[PDB]
């Protein structure tokens, strides 16, 4: 419920070159990954979060989210990688 | 590696690495010319593929290194210098502009207004105004749209000059067609005669070290 | 919506394949182009970006064909391709 | 304008033909503005041009 | 010429001119590239020829490590009478309280 | 969010109140260490507490790993 | 579906297995095309060499 | 589901009906003995069927590559 | 190990000191009653450390062997 | 910080040649590497080290990297000679 | 096994090992010259290549031999210490020094030294006069300069002996048209009375024992 | 910048393999305690002997185990 | 303990090609067979399988051999790659 | 200057030519440093020079 935004109209009458969408795709995912794991080590490293069992509770689920996450973009992108390399292949 | 989005990128690009040298590159050009002197010097196969293909992927590398150490060199380096999304994207495409500049270098300029034309007109619609950027500055165009221009300019450009490598052999062999009919030996095939005039011809014209000069001067002052 | 890049590469490349039929048989006839002179590695992937230079549809939507037995229209393609080859 | 000019690369497309004062550009780019279709904008620092 | 050799040792258990002594009475130095370092520490530079380098190296390694086999910290017993008092502690008993006198 | 926090919040909104009576049974023995009748109502919640953290988290560890088998089929 | 019910349902185990079947099967038909289209063409060049 | 379109339960019902219930008393024993093997029915379940489809799609894949 | 060109010890003494306190002392229950919560939270710290680390060296790990 | 070194300025390109740069790449990784085996090594049997909570903390995130960086570069390379092979024998 | 990384690169060399005999060793020379043989001959499909390239293949390992057996006792056998940077890179060096000296023996200099220039791509376009076809040397040219220069030397060469061998089976059939021409016979191809007579001038010259001797002599 | 290469004490590892300590004083504390074993003292001293020899056993199995697996996994990329 | 020990083993001139075969091979096979057995007969001995200063010898031999005899497979296969496609080629 | 010179590989690029008086080298090198656009450092024992 904080700080929430929606982008409108995304492609009504505009549209991005493949070029592009593979960039802001990429980066736009670099940087959540990068804050998402700076999060859990500061919930590890203080010591009032490490000892309460509420705080232990959710940091449980946010290890499970990021381990699963990383997992499915990994396997998405070489199973797309794969089929370019079917067509250019000789 | 310090982020895990990163390293998968790079072993997607690790792993198209290859086409982007067989389209990109001057060993599109290179490779054209050795086969063009094959065909020539009227040999099927001898030198083999596999021998002319490995100097042309050596001369290749005197050519690409520079630009590749340059983006190396520019993502290592340690100085601190994006912080966000926006920073981010701007840093990543900042730094493909060395190899921008090279595909713009050497790509026809009216092949890139082509493609970049009809990118226009797929993703706006065609009723949009035709640019006819006569007099231009091409306004840093997309590489999906750069690509093709630049392949078929080496290929053009390799052909023209396969061509002129012809006319002595031509000429040798017109010549000896005209004195075996001067003598009606009309049963003879003058393949066997002009083969070894061809090959001493272009042994005292030491091809290989006037080719392979000249291609590599093209590409620098 | 999550896997929609996904699914942009994959209507790209049903595209491309779409086209190769077509524009291949050209780079047949055409005396700088044929086989004794452009051949190994660069052949296909040149090929297959000129396709892409002039696909006539937007490239990440879906393709339009997926409803259609698929030989008598690579057969169509390539038919054209021929009389396109000839012309030039 | 005293001011930096910043024209996206969609609104450098559009030519445009004759003879002008520029006296007061403030009412001037307005005017423009609407009669081509452009909209812009001004942060203290540079003005912004788009489509 | 070119292919002289050049390496730094460090020595924790023998001392330079320690040595020194190991490889004049081998019959192995050479006054033309002696070793250059503090004959009180452990450490030193040394160049030369390959055979002599490698030599020196590996030599001086070995003494170092056989060494650690070596003691050097044997105890000592002094017997010391006191002259001017008892040597045990001493316990007054006060009729109200006990002290301790160490 | 995503559905382990959905099964994660399945459990904390079916023991309503829990969270908080125990802490304050807490501050009312911490008052008076000595009363049988705290004291005998302590070791309920208590145990009601322990069992209830170890359910949610066990439950969990299985979903978890229902999806991680999941996504490495899809290759 | 473009910002209509949500995204990112990487997580729920029933709606992740409807997902798997249709990945893995608009890649096969993919593959499929690919190299209908050679044969096809290869067909044609080796009956105008022949 | 509520809808049919024209032209009994299963275990994705009962695992969600049974933890619904569960989660109202987390300590009764007779609740959690009749959880713990819909749970694990339900991991089986969950398993094969994937195992399953990943054998149906190496086939195919197969023979696509072994008429390349 | 750092991102390149990114932008962006405690409880060891205080357990190290609470035990020689209490080793000077060994029956005030005072430095009893101390000592066990020190303890008992260090404990749990250097485990929750030690799992968290083996995770993500898992998932670099499989990362790598997806595309090797 | 017990002690350390750093090289400062790297040698201009205008007189090395293609092949010098590639040597010394090469023996500047090989001997980290073979620095980094060692120092493991050496941590695992001090009593001292290998006993110790603090210590064995670290020993931990040691190995991990010199596992990730290895299998790094060993990928990689694979893929380079991948590349010359598909270009050549093709 | 050592250090990982010097394993590393083992394997990747092994790898690459085909292009390197294809592209820096008179295996380069030996096959077109026998390929050139069966041409000037006029058989179009036998001996097979199979065969004549394993011939080339054979004898191209005698001349090469003499050199892999030094590098490997000097890698591989020698046990050595070293310590640091310069000093392995100047260990490595030092051993492919055996090859090089093969390379700079068969390859042109001023080819190799425009290459080397090209890889500086100092001050370029550096003018004749920057040179002056010197004679004696102690240089140590790169090995990315000598590899090029090597191929293209070798092609030459070829050709070169290609032009000898053609000339006696040439002079055998124009004298077998005149012949034919003499007599009225025009109507009729020298092909099919011409071949044997190049087949027997070729068992009769040996020229199989002839060609293998002399292309070993050169690089003794 | 980059950081220094090392120096590498080539010789020193594979001739320091000899008899260690630890174990020669674990079965020293062995033998001590067998001679008497209901003396607190001893028994004290045992247990930490016998603790440290479990965790450097342990601790060196894994290491050994975890360095050979990467080069396998090498041999097995390449081949 | 009982030991010997070979030690006029080798030639080290250079030499015709198809003896360093015979010599690496037989060299080769020698070890291999000689390692393996001690491997088994440490596992048999009832003194060996049971003591943990013994079993952590036991773990390194095994490993080393399994390295060895995967790095010989590997470069043999590649040399023999290489022939063949310069051959077919 | 009595120091040894290292020149950057992108100002060796550079050419000049005329009849020069060494008279003062630290100030003709003040002078040249602006005229050519070049930037320079002495650390005591040589003099590095840069585009
Ligand atoms: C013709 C070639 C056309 C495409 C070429 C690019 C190949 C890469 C395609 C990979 C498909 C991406 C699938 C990601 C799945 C996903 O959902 O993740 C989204 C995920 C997050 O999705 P979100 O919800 O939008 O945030 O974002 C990503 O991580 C995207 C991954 C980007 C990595 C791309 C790396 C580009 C390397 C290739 C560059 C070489 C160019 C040469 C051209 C070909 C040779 C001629
Ligand atoms: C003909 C060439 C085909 C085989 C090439 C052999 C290259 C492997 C050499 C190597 O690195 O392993 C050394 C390997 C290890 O020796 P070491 O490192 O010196 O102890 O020695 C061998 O085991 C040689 C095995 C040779 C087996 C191949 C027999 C050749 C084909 C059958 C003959 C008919
Ligand atoms: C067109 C004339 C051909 C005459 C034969 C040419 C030489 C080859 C066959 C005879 C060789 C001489 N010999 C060995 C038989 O004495």
């Amino acid at each position: 419920v904080i700080g929430q935004a929606v982008n409108i109209r995304s492609m009504e009458t505009d549209i991005v070159s493949l070029d592009d969408r593979l960039l802001q795709a990429f980066s736009g995912s670099a940087i959540a990954t990068a804050v998402d794991k700076q999060t859990i080590t500061n919930r590890i490293e203080d010591p009032n979060l490490v000892t309460d069992p509420k705080e232990l509770a959710i940091s449980q689920e946010m290890i499970s989210d990021y381990n699963l996450y990383v997992s499915m973009v990994s396997t998405l992108t070489r199973k797309g990688v794969g089929a370019v390399e079917t067509l250019l292949r000789s | 590696m310090g982020n895990d989005i990163s390293l998968i990128a790079l072993l997607a690009f690790s792993t198209l690495l290859p086409f982007i040298i067989a389209s990109g590159t001057c060993f599109v050009k290179f490779s054209i010319v050795f086969v063009m002197v094959r065909n020539a010097l009227g040999l099927q196969q001898i030198p083999s593929n596999m021998t002319l293909n490995g100097v042309a992927l050596l001369l290749s590398m005197f050519v690409m290194w520079p630009i590749m150490h340059d983006a190396y060199v520019y993502f290592e380096d340690e100085d601190v210098t994006f912080n966000d999304i926006s920073s981010l994207s701007k840093h990543v495409d900042e730094g493909l502009d060395g190899y921008r500049d090279y595909l713009i270098k050497y790509s026809d300029r009216e092949l890139v207004q082509f493609f970049e034309n009809a990118q226009l007109k797929r993703q706006y619609g065609e009723e949009t105004e035709t640019v006819k950027r006569d007099k231009d500055e091409i306004e840093k165009p997309s590489i999906f749209a750069l690509l093709p221009a630049y392949a078929l300019s080496e290929i053009k450009s390799a052909f023209k000059i396969g061509f002129y490598l012809y006319l002595p052999f031509v000429v040798v062999d017109l010549v000896v067609s005209s004195v075996l009919l001067a003598l009606g030996m009309m049963m003879m095939s003058p393949v066997t005669i002009s083969t070894p005039i061809k090959l001493v011809l272009f042994v005292a014209l030491d091809g290989w070290t006037l080719l392979s000069k000249g291609l590599i001067l093209q590409y620098m002052d | 919506m999550f896997y929609a890049l996904y699914f942009e590469i994959h209507h790209l490349v049903a595209s491309a394949a779409l086209g190769f039929a077509r524009v291949a048989p050209i780079f047949f006839f055409l005396p700088f182009l044929n086989s004794g002179v452009l051949s190994g590695a660069p052949r296909n992937a040149i090929i297959i970006l000129v396709a892409l230079g002039v696909w006539p549809h937007a490239l990440n939507e879906a393709p339009p064909f997926l409803s259609v037995a698929m030989i008598p229209l690579v057969l169509q393609e390539a038919a054209v391709g021929v009389m396109l080859g000839c012309l030039l | 304008l005293k001011e930096p000019v910043i024209v996206s690369k969609m609104a450098a497309r559009k030519k445009i033909t004759g003879n002008f004062e520029f006296h007061d550009p403030n009412a001037l780019l307005e005017k423009l503005s609407l009669q081509l279709g452009l909209i812009w904008y001004f942060d203290g620092q540079a003005i912004y041009i788009y489509d | 010429a070119s292919e002289m050799r050049n390496a730094v040792v460090s020595l924790r258990n023998v001392s330079l001119n320690e040595f020194n002594n190991f490889l004049k009475r081998s019959g192995l130095y050479n006054k033309n590239y002696p070793l250059r370092g503090d004959n009180r520490k452990g450490t030193f530079y040394v160049s030369g020829p390959p055979v002599y380098v490698d030599m020196v190296v590996n030599a001086a390694t070995m003494m170092d490590k056989q060494n650690d086999g070596i003691e050097l910290g044997r105890q000592k017993i002094g017997v010391m009478r006191l002259n001017n008092t008892f040597v045990g502690d001493r316990t007054y008993n006060l009729r109200d309280q006990k002290m301790v006198i160490p | 969010s995503g559905y382990l926090d959905d099964v994660s919040a399945k459990f904390d909104t079916g023991v309503d109140n829990l969270q908080t009576q125990v802490t304050e049974a807490l501050d009312k023995l911490a008052a008076k260490p000595s009363d049988p009748a705290l004291l005998a109502a302590y070791q309920s919640k208590l145990s009601e507490y322990n069992l209830y953290r170890n359910a949610q988290s066990n439950t969990v560890k299985v979903f978890k790993d229902i999806d991680a088998a999941i996504i490495q089929n899809f290759r």
